[PDB]
């Protein structure tokens, strides 16, 4: 099993003076950190959110981010002054940074940037570059951003070394929560007809849900999307379209790792 | 403010070494630059320090930077008279044009020149056009001597000033006095502590 | 701009009289500024918790609202969303069956 | 990479319009204006990221900027005031971090131009006594009667400026310290070897550049209009 660690920053710039930056950090589908614009500090959302970093190593890393947030905010504002009137407020910037861990001691890091909701810029190798489809005017900010050797060196060290080391640590400290098994609970209902099988409370996310006449799997079954619950478990429903009157004989069967072979079966 | 320099001013005899400090709170601190500014002139860059712990040199100037302490020093070895100036510390908060420079207010340095062979005299000089107008030039004294102002406001005395005949490797102090109303050279410097062996010809 | 999808669903199987949690999952919107209300018979519910806003691999935003509720035969429950991408605020009603 | 500023020095009246210009040929996008007052570091007034726009710096008030072209950034004082008395520096740069500074512009803004007056300049010739005692010859230049204190004194020998052997009073003295309307005086020495002064083919000149009114300032008094001008005094070497 491969985990993706994701630091997700969202920044809104309304005009020349108003601005807010918020971040969430994810390991797989679990939240590890929260950093609200309102807060001077980054909040742990798990007891193990510090990984295997000493208090000193953490205070130091946080301080670097604290300053980055202020730095980031002013740099965007100066960059808009360089482009104007070409580009104008309100502006949305999103960042998606982190690494994907692999078997052995292998990983892969990324730092993706989106402007007004379109993916345009990444850090690759030793420099910022625009991605295919990006507007040409971005070449000025790229050139400006790439003159900053100190930021380059830092980001390279953040992506090649810091991420993987830190995420390894999280994987150890959070093993208990990462490998938790939570049992689904299922129930049935209908609208006009259309039968609905509700599945809720399960973790992890791989789940099998099929409507069945006895032991023949109904072809018509339609799974919806995975919807989150507040307690970090999942919710899924599978609907089957039928002719009114033949609701008898049909069953909902659910397979999930937490059950340990005891499939859930429900009849209408 | 974000950049503090010390000392505010200092007086040093030619040939002595000195050290100038700069302490700052600027965040972040990408690089630190030291400028030299002669009275009336502009800003000549001396060095730029860019690492966490850094050292640079430039002739008789050397410099250290410590980003942990946010502290930098500038060392001048064997001061010359040309070192009389304001030394300014400037911190840049970015490694690119997105940055702002943060200027300290400066440290004022005066270097007192070393006079090898004092030969203090008082000469009279005549106007090139109207030879009945004149001035008195007190010259060639050493830097121990002080030149005070006049009794009369009818009489004018400038403060001492050192010139340097470069290709001859020679320096000399001088002050000038005159009056536009009976007045004479011998009597022009009663009010100053002039040496005992001052040459007064006629 | 993209228009928000809304999905109302309960945490445990709904039973009249029995206390439960109600979810309103709002996804697929650009830009991130949004207002969310949960309503019991047309009226604001006071204790409504909000997850931190985040965003998917496709760059679009999501947020989970949730509150404690007791379903009854009688009462109606709804999620109401204001977003610049809409002239009128959208209201999705909890249907226990749907 | 060079930066130039003009004027280099300016006297002006309250309510007057002043324009300080900066020119830069390095093909730099970025230009910056600062002022320097004693007891403060340089402070940013206005800056510009490209031909056609201008941005507020830290102390923009009382100033308007204009970037008509890549090479030119100018700072406009619409309604000049005494508190705008200062030295002004312009700078340029590319996308990197170094800024390249211009030489500076001294600006004095007076409440009133009624006391402005150009200097009189006299050159004084070396003492024969000095020549035989020391083997050196010292000329003295004297500027008197001027107001305000904005003068540049320089020495010329055969049409070329000389610096060696020169020193000028670090600042002017007041001819009448009792008064605020007081006129100034200033002195300087050029000391050469006697044998140099004794050569009659050397032409010595003391030059004072004085800053005062522009051809376009109203002038009500009877005396000649005290415009920016050069007054010099002059002598030949003699055996
Ligand atoms: C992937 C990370 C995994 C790590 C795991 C830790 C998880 C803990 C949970 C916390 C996560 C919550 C935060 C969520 C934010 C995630 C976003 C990732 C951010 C990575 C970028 C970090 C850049 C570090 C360098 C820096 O701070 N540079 C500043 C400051 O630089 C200056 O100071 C500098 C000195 O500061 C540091 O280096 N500090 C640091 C030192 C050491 C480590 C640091 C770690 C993090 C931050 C800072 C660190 C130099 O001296 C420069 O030379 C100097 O210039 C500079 O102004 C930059 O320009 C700032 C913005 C860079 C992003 C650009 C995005 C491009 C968008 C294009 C826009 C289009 C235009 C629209 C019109
Ligand atoms: C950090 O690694 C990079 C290259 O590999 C990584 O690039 C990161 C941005 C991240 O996406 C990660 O997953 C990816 O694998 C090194 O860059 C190489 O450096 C040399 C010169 O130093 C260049 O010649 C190569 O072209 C360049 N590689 C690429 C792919 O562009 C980088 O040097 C290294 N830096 C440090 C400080 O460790
Ligand atoms: C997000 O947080 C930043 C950082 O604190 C806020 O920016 C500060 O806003 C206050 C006004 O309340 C100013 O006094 C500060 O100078 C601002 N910046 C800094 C770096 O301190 C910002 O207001 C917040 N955004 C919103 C929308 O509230
Ligand atoms: C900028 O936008 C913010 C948020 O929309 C608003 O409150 C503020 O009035 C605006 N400020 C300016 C200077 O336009």
């Amino acid at each position: 099993k491969n985990y993706t660690f994701r630091c997700l920053q969202m920044s809104s710039f309304a005009n020349r003076s108003w601005s807010r930056t918020d971040s969430v950090v994810w390991l797989g589908d679990l939240q590890t950190h929260r950093w609200s614009n309102d807060s001077a500090t980054i909040s742990f959302t798990k007891p193990w959110s510090q990984g295997k970093l000493s208090n000193q190593q953490w205070e130091k890393l946080q301080h670097m981010f604290q300053v980055y947030r202020v730095s980031f905010t002013r740099d965007i504002q100066e960059l808009v002054k360089m482009m104007s009137p070409k580009e104008d407020y309100p502006i949305e910037i999103q960042l998606s940074a982190g690494c994907e861990m692999y078997p052995g001691n292998a990983s892969e890091s990324f730092l993706h940037v989106a402007f007004q909701g379109k993916y345009v810029v990444r850090f690759w190798g030793t420099s910022w570059q625009t991605v295919p489809g990006a507007p040409s005017w971005l070449d000025l900010p790229i050139k400006v951003l790439n003159a900053d050797q100190g930021t380059s060196a830092t980001v390279q060290m953040l992506l090649n070394d810091t991420c993987p080391l830190f995420v390894r640590g999280l994987l150890e400290a959070g093993k208990s929560d990462l490998e938790k098994q939570e049992k689904p609970v299922a129930w049935l209902s209908s609208v006009p007809r259309q039968l609905v099988c509700h599945v809720s409370g399960f973790y992890p996310k791989p789940v099998w849900v099929m409507w069945m006449r006895g032991d023949q799997e109904q072809q018509g079954t339609h799974r919806g999307d995975f919807l989150p619950n507040a307690d970090e478990t999942w919710y899924l429903q599978a609907t089957l379209d039928v002719e009114a009157g033949e609701e008898a004989g049909l069953a909902c069967r659910v397979k999930h790792s937490s059950l340990g072979g005891q499939d859930i079966i429900l009849y209408w | 403010t974000q950049v503090e320099q010390s000392p505010q001013s200092l007086v040093v005899r030619q040939g002595e070494n000195c050290v100038l400090q700069c302490n700052y709170s600027v965040t972040p601190d990408n690089h630190l630059r030291w400028f030299k500014q002669d009275t009336g002139k502009g800003l000549v860059s001396l060095t730029v320090l860019v690492d966490q712990k850094d050292k640079t040199s430039n002739g008789r100037y050397s410099a250290t930077l410590d980003k942990d302490a946010k502290h930098s020093t500038l060392h001048i070895t064997a001061t010359l008279l040309d070192d009389t100036a304001t030394y300014i510390c400037v911190v840049g908060d970015r490694g690119s044009a997105l940055g702002r420079l943060h200027f300290g207010a400066g440290t004022q340095l005066i270097v007192i020149p070393d006079i090898q062979n004092p030969d203090p005299a008082v000469y009279q000089l005549r106007d090139s056009k109207s030879s009945d107008k004149s001035v008195c030039l007190f010259t060639d004294f050493d830097s121990q001597t002080n030149v005070s102002q006049s009794k009369d406001s009818d009489v004018y005395i400038t403060d001492k000033c050192v010139l340097d005949m470069r290709s001859m490797d020679f320096k000399s102090n001088s002050a000038v006095a005159w009056s536009n109303k009976d007045f004479a050279c011998a009597n022009a410097f009663n009010n100053s502590i002039i040496p005992e062996d001052t040459f007064f010809p006629s | 701009q993209k228009t928000p999808q809304i999905q109302v669903y309960s945490r445990h199987p709904p039973e009249n009289g029995k206390p439960n949690i109600l979810n309103c999952y709002v996804t697929q919107f650009h830009p991130p500024h949004i207002e969310i209300q949960m309503l019991k018979n047309g009226k604001k519910i006071p204790k409504v918790e909000m997850s931190d806003m985040s965003f998917s691999k496709d760059w679009s935003f999501y947020i989970l609202a949730h509150t404690e509720f007791t379903p009854t035969e009688t009462d109606t429950y709804a999620c109401r969303v204001k977003h610049a991408s809409m002239a009128e605020p959208k209201t999705v009603y909890w249907d226990r069956d749907m | 990479a060079a930066v130039t500023q003009s004027p280099r020095n300016k006297v002006a009246v309250t309510g007057g319009k002043v324009t300080l210009s900066c020119n830069q040929t390095n093909n730099h996008n970025n230009m910056y204006w600062y002022r320097q007052d004693t007891g403060h570091g340089l402070r940013l007034i206005h800056y510009s990221y490209g031909a056609g726009s201008t941005e507020k710096g830290d102390i923009p008030d009382g100033y308007k900027a204009s970037r008509p072209s890549q090479e030119n950034f100018s700072l406009i004082l619409e309604l000049a005031t005494p508190s705008q008395t200062s030295v002004y520096f312009c700078a340029s740069g590319d996308e990197g971090y170094t800024q390249y500074f211009g030489p500076g512009t001294r600006l004095l803004v007076l409440e009133d131009l009624r006391n402005v007056t150009p200097p009189k300049v006299s050159l004084f010739e070396p003492s024969k006594a000095e020549i035989s005692h020391t083997q050196k010859a010292t000329l003295v230049c004297l500027a008197t009667g001027f107001y305000p204190d904005h003068v540049e004194l320089s020495w010329w020998v055969n049409g070329k400026e000389v610096h060696s052997g020169v020193c000028t009073d670090p600042q002017p003295l007041k001819e009448q310290p009792a008064l605020n309307d007081s006129r100034y005086s200033l002195s300087s020495r050029l000391r050469v070897s006697a044998t140099f002064w004794q050569n009659p083919r050397n032409h010595f000149r003391c030059q004072v550049q004085f800053y005062g009114l522009s051809e376009n300032d109203e002038w009500t008094q009877d005396r000649a209009k005290p415009v920016t001008q050069i007054v010099s005094a002059e002598a030949w070497g003699r055996a």
